RNA sequence: UUUCUUGCCGGAGGUAGAGCUACUGGAUGGCCGAUGGGCCCCACAGGGUUACUGACGUCAGCCAAACUCCGAAUGCCGGU
RNA sequence: GAAAGAGUGCGUAAUAGCUCACUGGUCAAGUGAUUGUGCGCCGAUAAUGUAGCGGGGCUCAAGCACACCGCCGAAGCCGC
RNA sequence: UUGCCUCCUAAAAUGUAACGGAGGCGCCCAAAGGUUCCCUCAACCUGGACGGCAAUCAGGUGUUGAGUGUAAGUGCACAA
RNA sequence: GUUACGGCGGUCCAUAGCGGCAGGGAAACGCCCGGUCCCAUCCCGAACCCGGAAGCUAAGCCUGCCAGCGCCGAUGAUACUACCCAUCCGGGUGGAAAAGUAGGACACCGCCGAACAC
């Protein structure tokens, strides 16, 4: 399976941790469609960045 | 009116600095304490100061031995 | 006019106060009590101030409790002195009181005068409060 | 009606004896090519055993209750000697030849010296 | 002495936690929870009204009925939690019994009488242990003085009590008090 | 790529919180209370025959940055 | 006994009176109390001139509470 | 007050300031060094006259509450 | 292999400890007798040690039973907190205490050695 995965809010505002693992998403501006394996390494990403990213689901 | 307290000392930088489940190496130093907080099992020695340091190779494993704090270094195997 | 009788140290930082009572959150030694609801600091002349009020309306028969000792100090230095160059001396030991802490506890048999004496002692209280029964 | 209001001599002496064989247990610590050679005391008899430490096993023993060692006419320094001379041709069929001695917390002297002594001339070198 | 069950309704939870706790209690439902020695915890919800009337109603001890989809349960109030300042309810702890059980019973006591011009009414302890059967649990246990003068300590052995009720706690607790009347050189001596 | 992020694995703490017949202090009210470890007659023997003091214990209920019989979430170190 | 409370008071030096509490007659269904709640009212008084919605004005909310559908809205994003 | 050491503030790796809160240090040991070996307290009830509230004490519940040079801190009855 | 039998050891050393009630001497474990010789008392064969089994399981020890005290401990709730929305007021996801509670509970296991049997 794989996710598309798109920006909501932006960068700044929000801490060294969350920036980092915003760019281990490799979403570096805003309204940004990513693709991604299902991987509980990237569910843990989505946990943590949640609040910034929206999830979707293909295959 | 005036103040006498206001004196300190320095901080050595005390604790343990090594921790379980890495390797270190020989006469590596593990824990700086004052007194007996952890005790030396398998290749542990103690020095002049309480501290705690590794003989051989190894890793590092904490455990509990009749309610004690002890630290070992297991010999992990050569590759 | 309570004080400790000895500290080991005589001064103390700011308390926290944050969160919500668990000790003495209900009451039992007697029948009624006194339960606050706000979050402050309580003085032992306001404990003293509160006592004399029940024992002033109450008169005769009748014993009263109290479940907390205004043994927190707190500092303050005279006017007219620049701030800084150390501590000032403590003026008056309080007591912190969380929200829904047991206050005073009275067991006296009418209700009507119970709370009367109750309420006279709330009126005194800096924190609002409320009347509290033994059944639950 | 019988009320304990002390110390009992037995139960001390038992705990103290295990407290002065920790001393030596502490620092002595036993391989399968360098084992501890143990020795226990009683009264009436005598008992060795040689274990390593990393198994808690032991792997040869000896005592004074056997019928062999019974029958000799001799004293506790005879009955010493000759458990001790047992265990040498013991250890050396098992095949261990550098141990180590754990008093087991009693004091040196009389039985316990007498089987150093025939340890050390039944050719254990320890 | 002889009570009657209290009927009430009640469903499983859906959702455990903090968060689900909270938002039933903001809906108006407390939550609880049912164990015993059946080896098979459950947890429900109540009604918070029902519950604080029976509660008003049967005192803090009641027998109580528990309907979970239409399966009749017998359980005791034994534990619960109330909330410093809302006074309200947020989690009880009812223990399975069936009939024909001894269980332990923490039960109040009220002193009523008439008192001697010199005599200072005191009690220091208000609630006591009883063991008794599941459906003779008394709701209110009462103490009469007339005439007391002087040292007249009320024992709690001393306390008459009904047929088939067992006092837990031991002889030497005191439940009632009488002294001296006080006086105002007394008074004003105390907490100088 | 040794760096970073995440999932999992191996780790010691001593903060938040809570607690005391568990230690160091603070604190509310009772019970036997012999013996104030003691005084209306000092008898070497009847009681505060007198409102005190009442220790030990016990019923319970609180408080402490320099109290921890307990103890998280985080963060930190190492490996995959 | 229907009900007199060592009387809730405003009454006289002290009596005596006006009363009242509970009760009895006509009318004819709501009458009381605390309980948890959302909004509210008072508590509210300073100095050049409204001056404590930005202003006009707004309950025939253009205020507040809860849902739904939309739009405006940057140098953010997309297009050339 | 200016140097050094103990604890807290110090937010559970180290670190982390203030004219913040509490105290000390400019030695001593020819043994208080080292080997080996013997043994474990203090609390406790009683008393041939002193000698009693405590002197030393045997009996015989007693896992550290006595204590381990010099403040605090950690330990040490498996002993330092 | 069995045993109401002794040593050496284990375990994130109390579910294993304390106390109360009963039972054991075949061998062993204990108590015991007396100090010629080894050895020792800051005195003393108390301890250590020296020589023996006349006597005895009462202590010690073991076994069995007691929840009297200690001990372990849920599910659920509560406190806390990482992150984020919401004009202060507050809520959403993740982690999950401490105390208390139903209860559990009078240790388990390994290697040798003692009597009987094979
Ligand atoms: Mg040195
Ligand atoms: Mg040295
Ligand atoms: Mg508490
Ligand atoms: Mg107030
Ligand atoms: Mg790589
Ligand atoms: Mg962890
Ligand atoms: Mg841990
Ligand atoms: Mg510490
Ligand atoms: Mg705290
Ligand atoms: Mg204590
Ligand atoms: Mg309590
Ligand atoms: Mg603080
Ligand atoms: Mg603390
Ligand atoms: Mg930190
Ligand atoms: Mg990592
Ligand atoms: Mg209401
Ligand atoms: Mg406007
Ligand atoms: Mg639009
Ligand atoms: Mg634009
Ligand atoms: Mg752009
Ligand atoms: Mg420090
Ligand atoms: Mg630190
Ligand atoms: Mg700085
Ligand atoms: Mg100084
Ligand atoms: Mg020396
Ligand atoms: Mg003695
Ligand atoms: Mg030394
Ligand atoms: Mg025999
Ligand atoms: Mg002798
Ligand atoms: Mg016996
Ligand atoms: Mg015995
Ligand atoms: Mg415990
Ligand atoms: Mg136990
Ligand atoms: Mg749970
Ligand atoms: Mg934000
Ligand atoms: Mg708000
Ligand atoms: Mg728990």
């Amino acid at each position: 399976a794989e996710l598309k995965i798109t920006q909501v809010r932006s960068t700044i505002g929000a801490r060294w941790k969350q920036r980092e693992s915003l760019r281990t998403l490799g979403l570096k501006k805003i309204r940004q469609s990513v693709v991604r394996e299902d991987n509980a390494q990237t569910r843990g990403l989505i946990n943590t960045v949640h609040h910034l990213v929206e999830v979707e689901e293909v295959g | 009116s005036s103040s006498r307290n206001g004196r300190d000392s320095a901080a050595q930088r005390l604790g343990v600095k090594r921790f379980g489940g890495q390797v270190v190496k020989a006469g590596e130093i593990l824990v700086r304490q004052r007194g007996t907080h952890f005790h030396p099992g398998v290749n542990v020695g103690r020095g002049g100061d309480d501290t705690l340091f590794a003989l051989a190779p190894g890793a590092v494993e904490f455990g509990a031995k009749r309610g004690r704090k002890t630290v070992n270094i297991v010999p992990v195997a050569r590759p | 006019m309570l004080i400790p009788r000895k500290v080991k140290h005589r001064k103390q930082h700011h308390p926290e106060q944050r969160g919500i009572a668990s000790g003495g959150t209900s009451v039992s030694f007697g029948d009624y009590g006194i339960q606050a609801l706000e979050h402050a600091y309580i003085t032992n002349r306001q404990i003293e101030s509160a006592r004399i009020a029940i024992n002033r309306h109450i008169k005769r028969g009748g014993k009263v409790w109290i479940n907390i000792f205004p043994d927190r100090p707190l500092t303050k230095k005279p006017a007219e002195t620049r701030m800084g160059s150390g501590k000032g001396s403590p003026e008056w030991w309080v007591a912190n009181v969380k929200p829904g802490r047991v206050l005073f506890e009275l067991s006296y048999p009418d209700e009507k005068t119970a709370r009367d004496a109750l309420t006279r002692a709330i009126h005194k209280l800096p924190i609002k409060a409320r009347i509290v029964t033994r059944e639950e | 009606a019988h009320k304990p209001v002390g110390q009992n001599i037995s139960e001390v002496r038992r705990n103290a004896r295990l407290r002065r064989h920790a001393r030596l247990r502490k620092k002595v610590a036993g391989t399968a090519e360098v084992p501890r050679l143990v020795v226990n005391r009683s009264a009436r008899h005598i008992h060795v055993q040689l274990v390593n430490d990393l198994n808690g096993t032991t792997l040869a023993a000896a005592s004074s209750i056997e019928a062999d060692v019974r029958a000799i006419d001799g004293d506790k320094k005879a009955h010493s000697v000759r458990v001790g001379q047992l265990i040498a041709e013991r250890a050396k069929a098992a095949g261990v030849e550098t141990v180590v001695f754990d008093r087991g917390g009693y004091t040196y002297g009389g039985r316990i010296a007498a089987l150093a002594d025939a340890a050390r001339e039944a050719g254990l070198k320890f | 002495t002889a009570n009657i069950p209290n009927k009430l309704t009640a469903n499983v939870r859906t959702r455990t936690g903090k968060g689900a706790s909270r938002q039933a209690r903001r809906d108006g439902k407390v939550p609880a929870v049912l164990y015993g020695h059946g080896t098979d915890p459950q947890h429900l919800e109540l009604n918070a009204r029902d519950f604080a009337a029976v509660l008003r109603s049967h005192g803090t001890n009641a027998i109580l009925t528990l309907d979970i989809e239409g399966t009749e349960q017998l359980a005791l109030t034994k534990a619960l939690d109330v909330h410093p300042i809302r006074r309200n309810i947020q989690h009880a702890d009812l223990l399975v019994v069936q009939r024909g059980e001894k269980v332990t019973v923490e039960v109040t006591v009220l002193v009523e009488g008439d008192a001697t011009p010199g005599t200072l009414v005191t009690q220091d302890a208000n609630t006591i242990e009883i063991e008794a059967e599941a459906l003779s649990i008394p709701e209110q246990l009462t103490v009469s003085v007339e005439g007391v003068e002087a040292g007249t300590q009320i024992t709690a052995g001393q306390i008459s009590l009904p047929e088939g009720v067992n006092l837990i706690s031991d002889p030497e607790l005191l439940v009632v008090n009488v002294v001296e009347a006080p006086s105002a050189e007394a008074l004003e001596e105390e907490g100088a």
